[PDB]
């Protein structure tokens, strides 16, 4: 639709010629971060306390829900930061690198932005296309040009490319002298090879032969030139426009299952908050209806509190309580969860195993959030033409699907081939076994409609129903399909779909013939809906593969022949098929149990903090008087408590990695989101209301002794915080050290260095720390808290009590 | 190609520990036979702990304290005369404990100034706002501001032993080393300057409730204000609501003679402080220390508890596995 001018001499619309692939800018780099992370739940509650804080009074200061939460921003930005100034570096070299221009005559050298549409380009050789070229002339005789599309499409071979056959004879001679061209091209589209192209070039009179230029003289952005001395274009797409940045196409697939079962923790550890709030506000008003149980004499009230409106003080009460228990929501959750995202996804991409010597390229890695999308699914949607078979089967695409099918998945072959091209090589793809019996819906066989009516049901209610996997294997085509799902709304007693949806639940292996483009995403949409929510995984190497790449739960582009216009849609991307076992298998199934155990783990290390806090509130008059010091409210998520946890998450291989691609028998089978259902959540509950009520009650009953020293001198309410902080620390960080199975060298340095820490950080809290602080209220807590025998003996019992019913899962999990 | 080191490829030397039977059901026995031992050696040790207390608070018609339960004619002695059966043995600990005396109720633990109590001399003349009921009063600052120093344990126990005769042997308390070493020495020090106290504390008045000002605590220029022990035991806050606080520490004898020795005593009580109010009790408790502490059995009850329930579950456990 549009017309561009060469030599500016006649018979806006479109953009320059700058790349952007970033997210931030610099001036609104805060603004759009800040704005995007206090949009989440544990965020956004953590903002709201923060305020609640400094201007209600409340038991704790602000340092101790300002300092993590500032803490956890930043850390959450500079990482964001740094994986976005990635972009500006990336693409700052490709937009900021010298190209030659002729302006009139006059040959400069400007930088690759501010080149404008329609004007002379020179290339010498080896360096990339500055802009999507039109190719008016090449200097060389006979004008053709070998670039190969090494990054485009992925090809290594010398496309060649041909100069405009009329201007050939123009070889680098003064291009303004009447040099007028209407280049009438048609506006961007991402097909990479369809280019229609006219050239009108006037010359003293009359020229206007519609030279339709296409892949021949299209000269790509970003595509090498390769063994020519120098060229000469015009630019009629100039980035963001091009073909090349026409084929991003970024967009949110990424909601792992580990994902939305964190809101659903969140969701219920909030109705524990609002009623440890609203139990403890209702006892603090019943218990304070004795007038001897507020102001008895001792502590006496102020004029200003003893003169507050009683309705204000219920709410103020209770918000001093919701600030009170506020960490039994994970601060230091969101920036964990995502900091081992990202350094995690590089065992993927650094493994020597998704390496192929021939394309000479690794994995790849788009998104690093269904990192544990792998070790959750149920169905495989395959294409066969690329990926089971190379451009017969490829190196290892039959013993896959038997390990996808040991593994309890389901593969179903989504094909845009025939049906005995395709059928009858899946007899050599191995996922249809020898005695499979197979119940076909081909065209061939289903030459009437309501047959096909009659066939759903004779072959459902008198045969599949009335008598699997290695059994049946179901196999349609686009046309019997099609009516299946796109006109079943005429008889609502017994549908064509509801019908169909109950052999494709079962049937573990399916091949689905002559399937156009858009019927890939159908499935994928079909299967995605029934019963629950069936985690589908789609891997495809050619263009058609792009819909149901998008569509699935995880899409893994195999790095094909055709191009790479499926590897870079795709959330990962494995050059081989075979790849999809250690994928899966060993690689899906540790980076699920690596995150499920720290998700439950962070729930669980947060409310044996806080059971403790507010059982002392029967203790005290409901008062809401912290347990715990302020330096240990604060210290604890993100100090104490952070790295033995998210080292755990990085390096730890609860199966040992080989015994992992080598035995899929059960292993995958194991995880259907088990480690975070209903089971094992209050399982981690229970065992934290049961280590929560041993770390009080059991310094509760050691504080009935008038003394536990030799000399006589009793203890306060700070040194019966921290025996009941010191126990939570060792038994929750003990309780890791009882779960890792892969003891590396790391996993003695932070395990045994963060107790070691919190030792020598409360003998050095409890020193000349005085000045800036109003407290001095852990002065000696510690090292007098540890110069009597019997709390060493008490805090090595309370670690073992709570501890016992880990330690006796372990025995009973051995045995039998 | 990629880098082929340990850690990019996800096979860094660890240990792994494989857990069998031959090593894990050992575990219910190596314990049973530590813990066992440890309960035993516990319970004997907080069992010939002698300790005897007594509850003078008054509230029954019939106790000598019930004449100054009401609120009358200020100092008031009432005198309960107990008796130890068996004699007291190494060097003994006079406490006294408070029931229903909420010291770690939040508006009071935070009402102390420790920035006063540490010898700031700009804090000093202006104290916190944390300390406020008790902060000022006629227009000048509290010498101790807050509520934790106001309310102040203020009444006066003395033991006496009946010899053979019909006369009371007056048995010597002592005052000092009551306090963390800590505390007393670092955390609490007077005003900077000066050679006598009462100068230092010249421009602020004693606490509402007290009689005598801090400066008046004591004589010897070692536990005068801000120092005094039993101040700084009462400052110590409780953690409880059932408490208590050394009160006097009593010397054993270089003689071979009991610290205490059996007969009847007296306990003359100069009742000053009215619990009365908030339904509080008032206990005197003498008692024999040991390396554990004071008597409390929780301790060698809880160890032999899970020491003898670990080599039971150990026995079943051996039962199931060395059987099948
Ligand atoms: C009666 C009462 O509640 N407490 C009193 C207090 O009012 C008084 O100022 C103080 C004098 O030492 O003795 C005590
Ligand atoms: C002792 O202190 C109590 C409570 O502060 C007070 O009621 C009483 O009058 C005091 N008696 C004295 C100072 O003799
Ligand atoms: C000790 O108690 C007895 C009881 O009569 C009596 O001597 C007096 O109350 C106390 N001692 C003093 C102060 O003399
Ligand atoms: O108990 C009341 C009594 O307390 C003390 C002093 O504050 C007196 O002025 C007051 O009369
Ligand atoms: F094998 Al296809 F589109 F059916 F790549
Ligand atoms: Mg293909």
């Amino acid at each position: 639709t549009r017309t561009v001018f060469v030599g500016n001499h006649p018979v806006q619309r479109f953009c320059d010629n700058r790349i952007v692939s970033s997210k931030y800018t610099l001036w609104n780099f805060l603004p759009k971060n800040l704005f995007e992370q206090f949009r989440r739940i544990a965020n956004f509650y953590f903002l709201i306390i923060f305020l609640v804080q400094v201007t209600v009074d409340t038991p704790t200061s602000p340092v101790t829900s300002g300092l993590p939460l500032f803490f956890v921003i930043t850390v959450t930005a500079i990482k964001q930061g740094y994986e976005d100034w990635l972009r500006h570096r990336a693409d700052n070299e490709v937009n900021k690198s010298t190209v030659y221009i002729i302006e009139n005559a006059k040959r400069v050298r400007k930088e690759s932005e501010k080149i404008k549409v329609g004007d002379v380009v020179e290339v010498q050789a080896d360096e990339t296309f500055p802009c999507d070229l039109i190719l008016l002339s090449s200097c060389t005789t006979d004008g053709t040009c070998y670039v190969t599309t090494a990054s485009l499409d992925g090809e290594s071979n010398c496309k060649t490319h041909y100069a405009v056959r009329d201007t050939i004879a123009l070889c680098t001679a003064e291009s303004i002298d009447t040099l007028r061209a209407a280049i009438e091209c048609e506006q961007p589209q991402p097909d990479l090879y369809k280019f229609v192209g006219r050239i009108n070039i006037y010359s003293n009179s009359l020229e206007a032969v519609a030279r339709s230029l296409g892949p021949e003289n299209l000269l790509l952005k970003g595509a090498t030139l390769k063994n020519t001395e120098k060229i000469y274009g015009v630019a009629v797409y100039t980035g963001m426009e091009t073909k090349m940045a026409l084929n991003y196409q970024g967009k949110s697939q990424k909601r792992s299952a580990v994902e939305k079962s964190i809101n659903a923790f969140l969701i219920v550890y909030l109705f524990i908050l609002l009623t440890k709030a609203a139990v403890c506000t209702t006892l603090k008003y019943v218990w304070q209806s004795t007038p001897y149980n507020d102001e008895p004499w001792y502590n006496q009230k102020t004029q200003k509190e003893r003169e507050t409106l009683k309705v204000l003080k219920m709410f103020t009460d209770f918000l001093s309580f919701m600030v009170l228990f506020n960490f039994i929501i994970p601060v230091s959750m969101y920036v964990t969860v995502e900091m081992q995202k990202f350094l995690g996804s590089f065992f993927i991409s650094w493994d020597k195993d998704f390496y192929d010597e021939e394309i000479n390229e690794g994995a790849l890695v788009n998104t690093s959030d269904l990192n544990e999308e792998l070790g959750q699914v149920d169905y495989v949607f395959t294409d066969k033409t690329g990926t089971l078979t190379e451009n017969k089967l490829q190196d290892q695409a039959a013993e896959t699907i038997e390990a996808l099918h040991a593994a309890g998945l389901k593969v179903w072959v989504l094909t845009g081939d025939k049906m005995e091209t395709a059928k009858s090589t899946c007899y050599a793809c191995r996922l249809f076994q020898t005695n499979t019996e197979l119940l076909e819906l081909t065209t061939k066989t289903i030459e009437e409609s309501e047959r096909k009516e009659d066939r759903l049901h004779e072959l459902l209610i008198e045969y599949r129903k009335k008598l699997e996997h290695q059994e049946y294997g179901l196999i349609i085509d686009g046309s019997t399909l099609s009516l299946i799902l796109n006109s079943s709304q005429d008889s609502s007693s017994n549908n064509y779909k509801s019908i169909f949806l109950q052999i494709c639940m079962k049937c573990t292996a399916v091949l689905c013939c002559r399937m156009a483009p858009l019927q890939k995403a159908q499935i994928v949409r079909m299967v995605k809906n029934l019963k629950g929510s069936p985690i589908t995984l789609s891997i495809g190497d050619g263009a058609n593969d792009v819909s149901m790449i998008l569509e699935s739960h995880v899409g893994i582009g195999i790095k094909g022949k055709e191009g790479r216009q499926a590897a870079r849609n795709s959330d990962y991307s494995v050059p081989k098929f075979k790849h999809l076992k250690k994928l899966l298998l060993a690689h899906g199934h540790l980076y699920y149990v690596r995150i499920a155990h720290l998700v439950q783990y962070f729930f669980y290390k947060n409310l044996c903090f806080i059971l403790p806090q507010f059982l002392y509130q029967f203790f005290c008059g409901f008062s809401q008087q912290p347990l715990y010091d302020a330096a240990y409210l604060t210290m604890y998520n993100i100090c104490f408590t952070s790295l033995p946890i998210l080292a755990y998450s990085l390096l730890e291989q609860h199966i040992n990695i080989d015994t992992l691609t080598s035995d899929p028998r059960l292993y995958m089978k194991i995880s259907g989101n088990a480690m975070l259902q209903l089971g094992p959540f209050l399982y981690w509950t229970f065992l934290a209301a049961f280590e929560g009520t041993v770390f009080f009650f059991g310094t509760y009953f050691l504080f009935q002794t008038a003394s536990l020293e030799e000399n006589g001198k009793v203890y306060g309410n700070w040194t019966f915080g921290t025996i009941v902080f010191t126990v939570l620390v060792f038994t929750v960080t003990l309780k890791l050290a009882l779960d890792t199975r892969f003891w590396t060298w790391i996993n003695h340095f932070v395990i045994w260095g963060s107790l070691a820490f919190y030792v020598f950080f409360s003998f050095f809290w409890g020193g000349i720390i005085w000045p800036f602080l109003k407290q001095q209220r852990m002065y000696f807590v510690f090292a007098q808290m540890l110069s009597s025998v019997s709390t060493w003996l008490a805090i090595i019992l309370l670690i073992f009590i709570s501890l016992f019913p880990e330690i006796l899962l372990i025995v009973l999990k051995n045995v039998r | 190609r990629p880098d082929n080191t340990a850690f990019k490829q996800q096979r860094l030397p660890a240990w792994q520990p494989i857990l069998t039977a031959g090593t894990v059901l050992p575990i219910f026995f190596i314990i049973g036979l530590i813990f066992i031992p440890i309960g035993i050696g516990i319970f004997v040790t907080s069992n010939n702990i002698r300790e005897i207390e007594i509850d003078y608070t008054g509230t029954e018609p019939s106790s000598p304290c019930n004449k100054c339960l009401s609120p009358d004619v200020t100092p008031c002695f009432c005198t309960i005369n107990f008796t130890l059966e068996k004699s007291f043995e190494g060097n003994v600990f006079m406490y006294y404990g408070l029931s229903n005396f909420y010291q770690n109720h939040r508006r009071y633990v935070k009402s102390r100034d420790d920035s006063q109590l540490n010898g700031d001399s700009s804090a000093l003349l202006n104290p916190s706002k944390e300390c406020e009921p008790y902060r000022r009063n006629e227009d000048k600052p509290i010498a101790p501001c807050g509520a934790i120093m106001n309310s102040m344990f203020n009444d006066t126990l003395e033991l006496f032993l009946i010899g053979q005769d019909s006369y009371p042997i007056p048995i010597a308390l002592k005052k000092k080393g009551i306090a963390w070493w800590t505390d007393k020495n670092v955390k609490f020090r007077n005003p900077p300057g000066g050679d006598n106290l009462e100068e230092r504390f010249k421009g602020t008045t004693k606490p509402v409730n007290w009689l005598k000002p801090v400066y008046m605590l004591d004589s010897d220029p070692d536990n005068n204000g801000f120092i005094n022990e039993d101040f700084i035991v009462w400052m110590r806050t409780a953690a409880l609501p059932t408490f208590r606080k050394l009160y006097r520490l009593i010397e054993r004898k270089s003689d071979l003679h009991p610290t205490l020795p059996a007969g009847r005593y007296w306990l003359n009580v100069t009742y000053n402080y009215p619990v009365h109010y908030f339904d509080g009790r008032k206990r005197m408790i003498l008692s024999t220390i040991s390396w554990m502490g004071g008597k409390n059995p929780f301790l060698g009850i809880a160890y032999i508890a899970v020491g003898s329930i670990s080599f039971l579950l150990g026995v079943v456990l051996l039962v199931i596995n060395h059987k099948y």
